[PDB]
């Protein structure tokens, strides 16, 4: 990582403590890498982080220079998803070939299998998607998660 | 009617301006090559314009026909498709050509005989004019934009396969790619598409009869769609069209002219029906 | 009830279970009837149906007779004409 | 509820034909699948087992069957159908399942992102604006309590206004009424600010002198009033009692 | 585990799965229970499918 | 508001001892209507006993 | 006898229910054997009336 970004990684990482030792608390982790243009896993921001417990997940703490090493870690990985498979897995809930489903069956699937997300967090990302008949074109809303 | 105020070379009014460039579009997803002519009119058309009492134009109506959209999926020896097809698999745009996955020609099925060319006409060029004239039409930059990717599907929808199952007989998706995009541009949903093309989870009478079609049955759905998904676009254009340019009528009517080649299906009957029907009108 | 109750339909069938106390009257007769002919379903379903398949698609395959049929005790009171049934007698009688 | 006959139940698994409903499952394939969903679902289990040209459903499924390494005797190739025994359907669909977790789980990844860079890069507009809300405050709070500060306020109003207003014929003497109205009003405002500063030194000196005596009557106060409030709540918990035992004793 | 709230879903999945209706019929001589895990699969059913 | 404050704390004055007395008097008062209370209640329970079993 | 039948749509929701009853042993609901007793209702209606 250039000093160039690192630079500015330091004004990303900085731009998280609502109080202000220049800690991130075990959790934030994540959405710090996130907001760097991150996309870990749930699991590959544990694994570098000794898999902790929930209890400790939110009294642990972070600093810049301890949490650096850790975003370089992530940012080289083995692979990542892609529209081509993406949305072959959404357009297995295509009721009939339309080339859209239904924003209640999207919005149980992603909150009912693997990284179960939250009623909310679906909410939030599919609204305004859906059509007159709540229909949201998957093809589209990939896209949106993804070049966005 | 002016705006106050060699060839061609005239200021026209703001609506004939239109009543000119809309045939040239009707020209396009509806006209095509065929051993009687580089560029037939594949459907009657009467077009209805409109006079107020002082003698002006001020409106125009168009009634089409029987729209051979058969040949959409198969075309005849030395014959071609409707010409937006090639224009568009030429015309495209590098970016857009992606855009609607638009394979160069011979990757498409729906093209018998290839790639073949028309005398005279370069439809390299050919696109720009129709898209030119749809602009002046009215529609939407993107208004359009979308009425090509519908052609591409209309056209990816041809290299879907169904191998035959000795298995179970059912021949089924050996590839995913195919539909995989075609569902993409129908902004529908794969699975359920492939399901409902293979397997119709119908509904007959008093039963959800869910029932599986025979390799072919797989076809002559997935042929028969996109054959009448045209058909659903011209009629749209139609509509677009003869939403702009719309006491007295002038009627100007161009029906299709008595053809007659080797296989002399049903749209050849019809059609050399009207001829009949048209010319007793003079008789009588 | 079936005025507000109303592609696919699940089917959850519970049927009277074979019966016989002092009086065995006719409710009993039918009663007894459909449960010796559920279970004949189960029969054929479960062996006979199973094995024609076997033989259908052509698999490497030889019959098991599970000597399993009611068919019989079903004429008996089913069938009409020819042989009538005890159901039928009763009928015209 | 806890005494089971024996040969009851032995007869019953007798006459609804249990164990022959179970040879079968054993001794036959009560699982099939056509040669088509076959080489669909679990092709992804053998990539390459298959070649990149076309094939013969039946002989391009039975290809990956090799690939797998099944044994002889799981399966039973049919005609249009490939007949299997059971369990071996399932551990293929497991295998499947784990082939493409991963992915799977994949979406919801970057979904998390997506949906996190965005409502980060959202608390960050409250922010300059924030500073603007934060440091104006602060201002205020320094000021508010500063003669020239107060001074201004109170003379800020005065500001534009007139000379019409006052020739107005109706208009100026209208103003003129609201001017005196208004003069009034503040002299009255400085009177009561007057008497009610009074009115705190006085309370605050009244609190001092109670602080012994008073204070403990203070105290003594708020205590009667506590077990005045327990007092009721009692009553009425007697009241409820006694009503329940009369409804008891009449039932 | 085995349990009526398997059987339950176990068919009211193969029916979504290889679009087929399906029936479950509950046998056994009169008093062992042919009610109740009808009951059962309708309670089950209402929730898990609704 | 001020002035009632100031009359309360002169009562309290005159206070806070005073006060304190008062609440002591009001609570032994309230106790003992409690009590009497609770007593008519067990009265009522056992007569509506004695009625339920008649 | 009863077989209840429950209808659902495409996205795998319950949407209707029949019910097909049969045979109604309405005999009893004029003389019941012994130790046996008529329709619930019945009894229900004469007490919880």
């Amino acid at each position: 990582f250039s000093e160039e970004q690192t630079a500015e990684f330091k004004e990303a990482f900085q731009l998280f403590d609502r109080t202000g030792d220049g800690k991130i608390l075990y959790s934030q982790c994540g959405d710090v890498m996130r907001a760097l243009g991150q996309n870990p896993t749930n699991a590959e921001v544990m694994k570098v982080l000794g898999n902790p417990k929930s209890d400790e997940m939110n009294l642990k703490t972070l600093k810049f220079e301890q949490f650096l090493p850790m975003m370089q870690t992530i940012a080289k990985n083995k692979d990542q998803g892609c529209f081509e498979d993406y949305v072959e897995g959404l357009r297995v809930f295509d009721k009939e070939g339309n080339g859209t489903v239904m924003g209640a069956e999207i919005r149980h699937v992603l909150v009912t299998l693997g990284e179960k997300m939250t009623e909310e967090e679906v909410e939030q990302l599919v609204a305004g998607h859906e059509d007159s008949n709540g229909c949201i074109n998957y093809e589209e809303l990939v896209r949106m998660v993804l070049s966005g | 009617s002016h705006k106050g105020k060699q060839g061609p070379s005239f200021s026209y009014g703001e609506l004939e301006k239109q009543l000119l460039q809309a045939n040239p579009i009707l020209e396009a997803f509806g006209n095509a090559k065929t051993v009687k002519n580089d560029n037939s009119s594949r459907f009657g058309k009467f077009i209805r314009i409109n006079f107020d009492v002082t003698g002006y134009i001020v409106g125009a109506n168009i009634e089409t026909y029987l729209l051979e959209k058969s040949r959409a999926i198969r075309q005849a020896k030395d014959e071609r498709t409707f010409h937006i097809f090639y224009y568009l698999i030429a015309g495209a745009s590098e970016q857009m050509r992606n855009d609607l996955l638009l394979e160069g020609f011979n990757n498409y099925t729906f093209l018998s005989n290839g790639h073949v060319p028309i005398p005279a006409q370069q439809d390299d060029e050919m696109f720009q004019e129709t898209l030119e004239a749809m602009t002046i039409m009215g529609f939407t930059e993107e208004e359009q934009t979308s009425i090509l990717r519908v052609v591409s599907s209309v056209l990816q929808l041809g290299n879907i396969v169904f191998k035959k199952e000795r298995n179970t007989d059912q021949a089924s998706m050996p590839d995913n790619t195919a539909a995989q995009k075609v569902c993409h541009l129908m902004g529908i949903n794969v699975t359920d598409f492939t399901r409902s093309i293979l397997t119709p989870r119908i509904k007959v009478g008093r039963d959800v009869v869910q029932k599986a079609q025979t390799k072919e049955q797989a076809d002559f759905a997935i042929e028969a769609l996109a054959k009448a998904k045209f058909e659903r676009l011209f009629r749209w254009i139609l509509t677009r069209v003869n939403k702009a340019l719309d006491a007295s009528f002038l009627g100007i009517l161009d029906i299709a002219g008595f053809e007659i080649f080797e296989i002399n299906s049903f749209e050849q009957l019809c059609i050399n029906y009207t001829n009949e029907k048209l010319q007793q009108l003079f008789n009588h | 009830v079936n005025k507000a109750l109303d592609a696919s339909f699940l089917g959850i069938l519970d049927i009277a279970g074979f019966e016989i106390f002092e009086i065995n009257s006719f409710e009993q007769l039918c009663i007894n009837y459909t449960n010796e002919k559920l279970q004949q379903l189960f029969n054929h379903t479960m062996f006979i149906l199973e094995q024609e398949e076997y033989q259908r698609e052509g698999i490497e395959w030889n019959f098991i007779d599970f000597g399993l049929d009611l068919q019989p005790c079903i004429e008996l009171i089913e069938r009409p004409t020819n042989p009538p049934g005890v159901l039928a007698l009763l009928d015209e009688e | 509820a806890g005494k089971l006959d024996a040969h009851l139940v032995l007869e019953q698994l007798r006459c609804n034909g249990v164990l022959e409903g179970i040879r079968i499952c054993r001794q036959g394939f009560p699982n099939r699948i056509v040669f088509q969903e076959f080489r669909q679902r679990y092709e992804i289990l053998a990539a390459n087992a298959i070649p990149k040209g076309f094939m013969d459903g039946k002989q391009a499924c039975i290809l990956m069957i090799k690939a797998l390494e099944l044994d002889p005797n799981l399966y039973r190739i049919g005609q249009s159908k490939i007949f299997f025994r059971t369990g071996v359907l399932a551990h293929l669909e497991e295998e499947r399942d784990l082939k493409i977790t991963d992915v799977i789980i994949a979406f919801q990844a970057q979904c998390r992102g997506y949906l996190a860079r965005k409502a980060f890069a959202k608390r960050q507009q409250q922010l300059e604006s924030i500073f603007c809300i934060q440091y104006n405050v602060r201002s205020f709070m320094n000021v508010k309590h500063w003669p020239w500060m107060k001074l201004f306020f109170k003379i800020k109003p005065l500001l534009k206004v007139t000379r019409q207003e006052e020739e107005m014929q109706a208009k100026d003497e209208e103003l003129q009424r609201t001017k005196e109205r208004q003069q009034k009003a503040e002299a009255e405002l400085k009177e009561l600010e007057q008497k009610h500063t009074q009115l705190c030194e006085e309370k605050n000196l009244l609190q001092e002198k109670l602080q012994a005596e008073t204070e403990l009557y203070a105290e003594a106060e708020e205590m009667r009033v506590r077990l005045a409030a327990k007092k009721q709540e009692l009553e009425e918990i007697l009241h409820e009692m006694e009503a329940r035992i009369e409804e008891e004793e009449e039932r | 585990p085995p349990h009526i709230y398997a059987i339950a879903d176990t068919a009211y999945r193969s029916m979504l799965q290889d679009r087929e209706d399906q029936s479950i019929l509950c046998t056994g001589e009169s008093g062992a229970g042919k009610t109740e895990n009808t009951k059962k699969v309708i309670q089950y059913l209402a929730v898990v499918a609704s």
